[PDB]
């Protein structure tokens, strides 16, 4: 039903930054949880996207070697690395439940993102 | 292979593990998500390729235009039959390389870890495989996994083979 | 894949249609194409799950359509929660999700 | 230490049949044949229907006072007419070219009607308030269609009709009359002067001219003469005129009309709920996503291929076979 | 001691085809298209065929006296005609809706001819002992259509006719009748009275009013006048009328027929023999129940589909590789 | 695996029996009898799932219908041409499957025999294998049934390792 | 001491779609669709089309002065009718069975122009150099159709007009005429003295009496009245006549055809240039012997089936995965 | 199997050898033979098989016969939609059934070296063999056209496998 973003913080760069997002109210393992950037301004561009069930993960081809994604599912989080982080990757990142997993899909809304976290707007600077 | 498992909670293609530290049925992960994707598409495929356009059927026709009327009935019963046909094809082609496809990833598994094992343990012929070395968790894991080592236990599973 | 927002609504009144639009740089399925809206200062939500239908929470005033490369929101009246940022996701082949440049509804 | 390789089996008892085997059962299967409807008509597109009901589309277009109480539409997705569909024409008659008026009619863009030639000032020579008929009265009033008016002589003289309409309007104007054919020549005299006469209706596209055809015939309901309904199309701009000295029933009401995509005629007496639809089935709305239907093919709209098998479902899982 | 595990092999030569390769070889195999026939026409759904040898159907229907011969049956599923049957209108002329015609009488499930205005009761101010064409003379006798007279003046005076007939059957009726056209005014006189006709024809449903065209034409069976032949059909208790002053071809014989199905019409020179089939082709009935068949693209039944190919054949046995 | 049987009358799929006992060929009835029943439901589907309505094709049209007649050409030719192609290619198709569908058959009495046999017997790769072992006809019988009691063999395959 | 087994690999960029899987590279694939043509239009058969460029077939096949630039072929394969095809009809008027002589003439094996009823001899009687409309100019005078001609009253008298053509050719012969409607009374008595008139045509089959209908119409064109427009086929052996009292346009020129119906009618504004193709597409000719195009639903000869999706390649090499 | 080879300069299937007298790719000239021989044909099968005749698609209609016209548009339609939901079908599936046949292919050819070296080399699974004797380049010319006589060399392979 819902997501939860953990507390934003600030790092310099050089760091790697550790994001996790908490899910609750539905079966975790069904879904897949993806991540989205938001820059100040602009609009929204693809972080990446981690299967639940699977283990699975796709990552933008611009950004390949950077964005890591693990997934706890003895706990229902869900965890991102972000390496190398630049002053231009200050942005709000959101969780979302993504394709799910495990069963065939017939109808268009699983191809959606549905449920959106907070946010945890992370500074770098 | 010989037949399904009702145990399983949650995949399509698994194993059956049964150790001395514990008993379950784990799912193939990696092979049931390929499976499954690839059967989505292909029911995605049937589907959203029937090309609809907005359109109308059924005239109505003149006491005069019996033998346009006919005509239309002619091109309405030539792609019922059409459609008829060809539909009862598809879905059953379809059917026999579902079953066949589903058939030969479990094959494919069973060859998966015959492969893997590499002489390492005594092959069953029901679809079944009993170790000759003993096999942790850690090691069963392994093998589900897809990364187990013949080496890692070898001298063992040969001295075991020679008490036979 | 990439899309281009075009929008055409920059600045209008409540109460008139928002004619805004979404054009695909390939032909999709219409199954793959969503519509999201976000107010600033609040976390995005659905609005429209594929051109042709929407299953959700939301007001009747939302209905989208589209096909090919063309896609179109129209959302039919306007309301002071309704002036929020829309974006187009697109879903690929592979598991992997696209968006375009989106566009704010001036008061 | 044990691992043995196999599937999932489950309680399900969908059963798909293939090609090599029949009534093979599985675990997960899709259907690909719809079979439900709402059971309820609904507006195609979101645009509502005209409902005529028990009036005939011949009736409501002429205005047959039986169903004078029919609203009218700025816009239409489809007609639907009931299978005890009458008073459609309300005099013995026969409309020429009556399917592709209403071939035409099934889907409309935009459709108003206006009053072409006003009944008190187009008219002042030639009686307009005798044209009436006790073949279709209204409560008993022996009254006439709505959308036309039947000219009579007055005071024993029949002027000749020289009446035109210009057309300035953006969008075709549908222009609808008939011609009235007397039982017998003693009609002819007592109703029109003029025993012989002609009628002459055209527009550039359109030229005809027309003679009464006199002779007594069958009776239908209580009445020997019969008329013919006709129509024209008249482009924007397109003058129209109609000469007649003759038995021309001249229209009172035209309309105005776009026309949208072609759509067709749906004939049933199921009931219209508001509601909306992909698709349009004689037994009820389908909003279906699946590529065959097994509703009967007189659908509207973008619809599945319809089928007469039974059953098409599709396997996604494997053989359910419990061991 | 040596275990081998393997397939049969056959003498037989039958060649199939793959995707992958062509002639492939198998023991057995099995046919989808029909290439054979019995070439002999037969009987449909057990009722035999009307077979018209030397008459076409305006022949037979119009009563072409090379028609008499042919037996009347109850009921066809369809018809046969021959290549070289011609001998249909007598007097040079056309059918109206010829093919409609054609087409409506080819499946009937309860055939009668009846006496629709009995020739010495139905006219006593006529002479209906006349109307002879001298074109399609039976054995020298040079009569005219069995079904129709031809009524001329009795003499030196036409009296107006006005003939009138009540449905009182429960099925549908097939009236025939014929408009003259004399190719002179003198002619015109000499064989009907007031030079100015008028010929009125109608029912219930059908109302049509028709005028000589007077003038001279090409010589055809030499005769430089011509005859329009007119059909049609009176519902179950409607009334059809006849009025006229002249030119009327009037019917002595109508018939019954309830239509219950759609057929085509075959022409073939094949003989009729007795047999039991479900499909009817141009080149002889076939016994089969496969899915295809390359005989003819126009068949009557429930027919295989037509496939412009040599072979399609299905193997069913292994693949034929010799010791 | 490589020629056909000339002798073998029986049945599709069969043994070759070479004993100093007795010699000749004999079917698997329960495989053929399996491969019968797939292969008539196979023709069977192919020939009852078309839908026959009783119509009419063929049409008269007078001089001043050539467009008609010419539409009705064109729909008699579309059809013609739709079924053909459909017809062609569901033979070639289905024939393929066919041929593809009987040598798995006996590539899998190829694979069970070698599962019972298991290290008794050498391959040679032609569809022949040759016993080690010594089997009289009742001990083939065992091998065809599916019901060979490996360990009461392996004695003697203990002596046969001294010849290989 | 080691030996590995693969598939081969190159720098292959060709996507092909599978059930499973999309956007699969493979080493080889061959296109199924054709989605490329020339630009141009090409001959058909190897016969050069008859190319109208600014003409209608109307235009062109009544011989409208200003299509006089255009020379005739003694073949066609197809007829190119061009989006600027204004110059058809000159009088304002509606061509009966125009699309049915559309698709008589679509191709022709052997077409001539023959002169069938010489103006010096054919109308001693009747004055053949008037009949000029403003509604037909040409060189800024009056003119009117090469092929017809309208008579008119040579000496304030109409005398009777009986011409007939015998058809000596062993091809069929196509005819073409028209009746005048003049726009009142007063014209036709100025223009013809007979004012109550008739006109007859008629052949073996063919026989039509027509008369005209005098009515004040709009003004299309700067002219009231109307003009219809015939035609008809006279077979080897009959003979066409023409009787008429006035508002007759009586042919001058009429052809000698072999028809060859398989062809078709094709819009298209781009030029005839000189190849061999088996079809014909208004965007362009093609050169293909594959399955499947996706140019137009409108081509005319032996072409792939109109496809609407992109791409059909069919896979022929293995997937594409460098390692 | 394990990844395409761009080295290669013809053939689709084909072998890498690593030897003391050279190493390098070439072409299986029997395997790749017929694999184009049966492709070809299965081309030429496709394009064959529709044969369409003369025909001029396309009428034109006069004001007062719209239902005719709206006849022919749905004759066009109908084909239209049969044409390409077939067209898009049979690609889709022919794709489907060429890239299972090559990986077929090249599965066969992998258990026919398995044949011929099942008791001469070291299976790694990975595409690649490891002969355990030394091996010139005849006897892996023999390998590559088949014949290989496994008794040439035994017993040598034997002692390999025994300090293995
Ligand atoms: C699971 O498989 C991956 C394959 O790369 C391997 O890296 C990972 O270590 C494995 N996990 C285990 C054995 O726990
Ligand atoms: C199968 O078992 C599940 C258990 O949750 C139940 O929900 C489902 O309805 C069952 N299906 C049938 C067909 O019994
Ligand atoms: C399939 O099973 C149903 C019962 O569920 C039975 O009625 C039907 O006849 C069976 N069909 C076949 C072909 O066995
Ligand atoms: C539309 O589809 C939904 C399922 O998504 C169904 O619940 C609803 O009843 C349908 N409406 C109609 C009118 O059929
Ligand atoms: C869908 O149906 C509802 C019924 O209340 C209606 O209000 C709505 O306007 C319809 N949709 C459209 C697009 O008109
Ligand atoms: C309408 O039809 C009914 C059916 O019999 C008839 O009773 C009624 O009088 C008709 N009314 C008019 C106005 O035609
Ligand atoms: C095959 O041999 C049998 C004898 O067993 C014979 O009856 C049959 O006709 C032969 N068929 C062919 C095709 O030679
Ligand atoms: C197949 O065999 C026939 C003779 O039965 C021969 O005419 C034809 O050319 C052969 N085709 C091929 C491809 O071998
Ligand atoms: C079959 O033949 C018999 C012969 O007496 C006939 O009565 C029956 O109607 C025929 N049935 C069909 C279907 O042709
Ligand atoms: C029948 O047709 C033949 C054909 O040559 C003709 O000679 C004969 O006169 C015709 N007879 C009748 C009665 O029509
Ligand atoms: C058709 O075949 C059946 C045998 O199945 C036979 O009884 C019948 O007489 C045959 N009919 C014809 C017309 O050949
Ligand atoms: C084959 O084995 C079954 C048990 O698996 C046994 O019941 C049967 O009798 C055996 N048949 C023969 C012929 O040995
Ligand atoms: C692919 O590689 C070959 C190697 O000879 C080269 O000739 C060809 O141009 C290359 N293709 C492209 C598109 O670069
Ligand atoms: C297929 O995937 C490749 C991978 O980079 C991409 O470049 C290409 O554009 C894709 N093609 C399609 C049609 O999606
Ligand atoms: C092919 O085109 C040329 C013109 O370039 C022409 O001369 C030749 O006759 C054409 N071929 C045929 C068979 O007509
Ligand atoms: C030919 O078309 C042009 C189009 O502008 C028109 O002006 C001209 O009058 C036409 N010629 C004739 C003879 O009608
Ligand atoms: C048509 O294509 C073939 C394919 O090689 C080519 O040889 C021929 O010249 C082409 N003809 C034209 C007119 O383009």
């Amino acid at each position: 039903v819902q997501l939860v973003q953990s507390g934003a913080e600030v790092k310099k760069p050089g760091a790697s930054v550790k994001v996790s997002c908490k899910a609750s109210g539905y079966t975790f393992t069904s879904y897949g949880i993806s991540w989205v950037r938001q820059a100040p301004g602009q609009g929204l561009e693809w972080m990446g996207w981690i299967s639940a069930y699977t283990g699975n993960t796709n990552y933008a081809q611009k950004l390949q070697g950077r964005v890591t994604m693990t997934t706890d599912t003895s706990t229902s989080t869900a965890y991102m690395e972000l390496r190398s982080l630049r002053s231009d990757d200050t942005a709000v990142y959101y969780c979302a439940r993504g394709l799910l997993q495990g069963v065939v899909i017939l109808d268009s809304y699983y191809y959606t993102m549905d449920v959106w976290g907070q946010g945890t707007t992370v500074t770098v600077s | 292979i010989e037949g399904g498992w009702t145990g399983m909670v949650d995949g399509w293609y698994g194993y059956h593990h049964q150790n001395e530290q514990g008993s379950g049925y784990a799912a193939d992960l990696k092979s049931t998500q390929n499976a499954i994707d690839k059967i989505t598409n292909k029911v995605n495929s049937v589907i959203e390729k029937m090309n609809t356009q907005f359109t109308a059927v059924g005239k109505e026709f003149n006491h005069l235009e019996k033998r346009i009327e006919n005509l239309n009935k002619k091109v309405d019963d030539g792609f019922l039959d059409i459609w008829t046909y060809n539909a009862e094809l598809l879905v059953l082609l379809e059917n026999e390389r579902t079953l066949d496809y589903h058939d030969s990833n479990v094959k494919n598994l069973y060859e998966k870890v015959r492969n893997q094992l590499k002489n390492n343990a005594k092959e069953i012929g029901n679809g079944c495989f009993e170790f000759y070395h003993k096999c942790d968790n850690t090691c069963m894991e392994s093998v589900k996994n897809g990364t187990y080592d013949y080496p890692k236990y070898s001298e063992e599973a040969k001295l075991n083979r020679e008490k036979i | 894949i990439v899309l281009t927002q075009s929008p055409g609504t920059l600045s209008l009144s409540p109460g008139e249609r928002a004619t805004l639009s979404c054009r695909a740089s390939q032909s999709v399925s219409s199954s793959y194409l969503a519509w999201y809206q976000q107010k600033p200062g609040q976390a995005p939500r659905l609005l429209i799950y594929g051109a042709s239908s929407r299953a959700t929470g939301i007001p009747d005033r939302f209905s989208g359509s589209g096909s090919g490369t063309d896609f179109t929101l129209t959302i039919s009246r306007l309301e002071p929660e309704d002036f929020a940022v829309y974006y187009c996701q697109q879903y690929g082949s592979s598991p992997r999700w696209t968006f375009g440049q989106g566009t704010k509804l001036e008061i | 230490d044990t691992l043995c390789i196999g599937y999932h089996a489950n309680n399900s008892t969908d059963t798909v049949d293939t090609v090599l085997e029949k009534n093979v059962t599985v675990t997960h299967s899709v259907n690909l044949l719809e079979d439900k409807h709402n059971g309820k008509l609904c507006k195609l597109r979101g645009v509502a229907p005209l409902h005529l009901g028990k009036c005939n589309i011949a009736g409501w277009i002429l205005g047959n006072p039986e169903c004078e109480s029919l609203s009218t539409a700025s816009s239409w997705s489809y007609i639907v007419e009931t299978s005890n569909s009458d008073n459609g024409t309300c005099y013995p008659g026969d409309f020429i070219n009556y399917e592709e008026l209403r071939e035409q009619l099934s889907s409309v863009s935009s459709f108003e009607r206006f009053e072409i030639f006003p009944k008190t000032s187009s008219w002042p020579n030639h009686d307009s308030n005798k044209g009436v008929t006790a073949a279709c009265p209204h409560a008993g009033a022996k009254s006439f269609y709505k959308n036309l008016i039947w000219l009579v002589k007055k005071g024993n003289s029949y002027p000749k009709l020289n009446q035109s309409y210009i057309n300035d309007k953006g969008k075709e104007v549908l222009v609808l009359w008939g011609i009235h054919h007397p039982s017998t020549t003693a009609d002819q005299q007592s109703l029109y002067q003029n025993a012989d006469a002609y009628v002459f209706v055209g527009t550039s596209r359109y030229s005809k001219k027309f003679k009464p055809e006199i002779a007594t015939r069958p009776k239908v309901r209580d009445q020997e003469g019969r008329m013919n309904y006709y129509w024209t199309l008249v482009e924007p701009g397109d003058k129209i005129t109609f000469e007649a000295t003759g038995n021309l029933v001249v229209p009172r009401y035209a309309f105005t009309m776009e026309r949208n995509a072609g759509s067709g005629i749906i004939i049933s007496d199921t009931p219209v709920h508001d509601c909306n639809t992909t698709c349009q089935t004689p037994e009820g709305a389908i909003n279906t996503s699946l590529p065959f239907q097994n509703i009967h093919p007189i659908t509207i709209g973008k619809c599945p291929k319809y089928v007469k098998s039974t059953k098409l479902r599709l396997a996604t899982g494997l053989r359910n076979v419990p061991s």
